[PDB]
RNA sequence: CCACAAGUCGAGCAGGUACGAAAGUAGGUCUUAGUGAUCCGGUGGUUCUGUAUGGAAGGGCCAUCGCUCAACGGAUAAAAG
RNA sequence: UUCUAACUCUGUCCCGUGAUCCGGGACGAGGACCGUGUCUGGUGGGUAGUUUGACUGGGGCGGUCUCCUCCUAAAGAGUAA
RNA sequence: AUAGCACUCUGCAAACACGAAAGUGGACGUAUAGGGUGUGAUGCCUGCCCGGUGCUGGAAGGUUAAUUGAUGGGGUUAGCG
RNA sequence: GAACCCACUGUCGUUGAAAAGCCAGGGGAUGACUUGUGGAUAGGGGUGAAAGGCUAAUCAAGCCUGGUGAUAGCUGGUUCU
RNA sequence: UAUAAUGGGUCAGCGACUUAUAUUCAGUAGCGAGGUUAACCGUAUAGGGGAGCCGUAGAGAAAUCGAGUCUUAAUAGGGCG
RNA sequence: CUCCGGGGAGGCGGCAAAUAUCCUUUGAUCCGGAGAUGUCUGAAUGGGGGAACCCACCUACUUUAAGGUAGGUAUUGCAACAUGAAUACAUAGUGUUGCAAGGCGAACGAGGGGAAGUGAAACAUCUCAGUACCCUUAGGAAAAGAAAUCAAUUGAGAUUCC
């Protein structure tokens, strides 16, 4: 049948013009202790890794 | 449940009263045993309409 | 069998759903029971096996009513 | 520096500021330990969204809170012989 | 505390009836109790599904599991028990 | 296993067991009877402990379910601006 | 102490005459005895003077058919140049 | 592994990477800034059927903009293009 | 076995030859259509029963001996008629006649109940899956069906299938 979705990866990566863009961990809680260089450069989206690119295409076949 | 006063009662009323029991009290000893009718409106058509002088003079 | 014979009413099956949502079968069962019931056009008591709300009904229509009307279905009154 | 996720140092630009007469110095503490991803929710803001329309509920974004998850990349909310 | 009319009787009598089932009728003893339906707290190895970590000079017992400093480490980095 | 012994439950529609129910065994028996538990002819005997777990009887103080729904806080708009 | 019902010891037998026996001894033998015929109890069930014994040479959950081509991070195998 | 580690007494016959759908990459053919129909109709591999799909634009969570866009007080800087 | 139609030189079914008696142009065998007969068991239905068996009753006709022929005798539901308690009217109950049903069989339909192995690299929420299986019951199909439905330029217009 038809390839299906992975829903969870599908809701953590959106695609890009050559790749795919993603947000940065560390940022949910635990956040008076971070120093304020730290808070606002994990603030924003990143690129996902070329090592994982590959898993990413096949979790999320369409996008 | 509404009924009415067929014929006499102690403390409900007196030959025709319309009064509100507790529905087992009408429905297990009033209505079988003719001492009450329910209140519906066919059966006040029957009681006022026809029926009316003779329970009065059949008072006792 | 367990049926109401005024409304039809029988046991459904349904769900006992713990707190940590365990499913297990059930069933709700109607509040059936016995009663005589005087019909005066007959003079005799008739013996039914009926529910509260059946109680109900008889005693918003009358009891002339619903047994015409149970008879009118085949049921042997 | 590094498999990833992460981690580390940083001149310099803009705004506001403190101490200096001034050139200037200051983005915590001589440094290297003092720690916990994701999910689910709470709180303060917000020129975003709002299932007919106007609102609202709910959601999103920014800031922040709750784990001796110590078997410390954490299989369940929940388990001995 | 009384009462009877819902309801109970695996109590007596009559009839269906050639019948210790059942049904109807008449009494008697109880009686708004007992008992049943829905909801709800407690109890619940009676029964059911499962769980009960890894490293390890075999396994168990003991110890350990994340982070920082020095040596092992062979004058760049890294390097095991 | 056993005769014998002891504890305990059971007032009869008995306790107890089978069954979803109807009903059936107990028993066409009635506390000198019936079920469960332990001990094990007979002789001599069978001491101390009620803190723990259980059982039995109290108590009506604290805590707690469904149900009930007093207050308080918001959403919307006639209107006022 | 014969029949009958058992199964304590030993040799033999162990691809047996026999998927539990023969032989020589042994225990009970008017009783909680042995036995024929026909019935009842059905699988988390039955029955058990209780060994987890027995329930068709099968029992810590009988047999048959279906789910079913269960799953197997394990073992084996995988064919001409 | 000659291994005294596994498997095969021998021969003949049978015996294990398939099929459907979706997707990505390579080769090849048609057409080419375009390419292509599905169900269905159809004396039926033709011819019709343009709904739909892929490509031609990205940035941002989004509203929104758009060869730009997001972040920001910033036309600075920086990220994706 | 009978009738009608077809056909025109052989035939008496096969394993399965062989023989005997035979049949057939006065039309055989064979083929098609329509009738007749059609033992016993089995829903099995007069009662019973270890299926293919045992035992019966009533009515009519017939025999002279211990029989024969024909018909009737299940249950339940419905209807008509008759009869009829406790109990006075009635009712329950009872009987006769007439009509109908039961059982079997592929798949598809509708409805009543309803797992676990497995996957989650453990497992309970979840999955497997309303699947397997059990039960009831139709038709040539069934079910659904003519908006108290969608839509959101105020538009579409019952159900079913791709
Ligand atoms: C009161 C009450 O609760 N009502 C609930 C209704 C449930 C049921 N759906 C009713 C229904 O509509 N149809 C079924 C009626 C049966 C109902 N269960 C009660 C009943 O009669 N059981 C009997 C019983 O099992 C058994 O008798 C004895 N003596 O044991 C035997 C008869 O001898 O078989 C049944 N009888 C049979 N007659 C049938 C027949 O002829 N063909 C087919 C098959 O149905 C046969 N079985």
């Amino acid at each position: 049948a038809k390839l299906k979705t992975r829903r969870g990866a599908a809701k953590r990566f959106k695609a890009t013009a050559n790749g795919f863009k993603r947000k940065q961990a560390f940022k949910r809680h635990i956040l008076t202790k971070k120093s304020a260089k730290r808070i606002r450069q994990l603030r924003g989206c990143v690129m996902v890794h070329v090592s994982d690119v590959a898993s990413v295409r096949r979790m999320c076949p369409y996008i | 449940m509404d009924v009415i006063l067929l014929q006499r009662i102690k403390n409900l009323g007196k030959l025709g009263d319309k009064v509100s029991v507790k529905a087992g009290y009408g429905r297990n000893f009033l209505i079988p045993q003719g001492k009450a009718v329910a209140a519906t409106e066919a059966n006040t058509a029957a009681f006022e309409a026809r029926r009316a002088e003779l329970e009065k003079q059949e008072a006792e | 069998s367990k049926v109401c014979q005024v409304t039809g009413k029988r046991p459904v099956v349904g769900n006992n759903v713990s707190h940590a949502n365990n499913k297990t079968k059930r069933r709700f069962e109607p509040n059936l029971h016995h009663h005589r019931f005087w019909l005066e056009s007959e003079k005799r008591f008739v013996r039914l096996r009926l529910t509260t709300k059946g109680m109900r009904i008889i005693d918003k229509l009358g009891i002339e009513k619903v047994v015409a009307d149970l008879r009118a279905q085949g049921q042997k009154i």
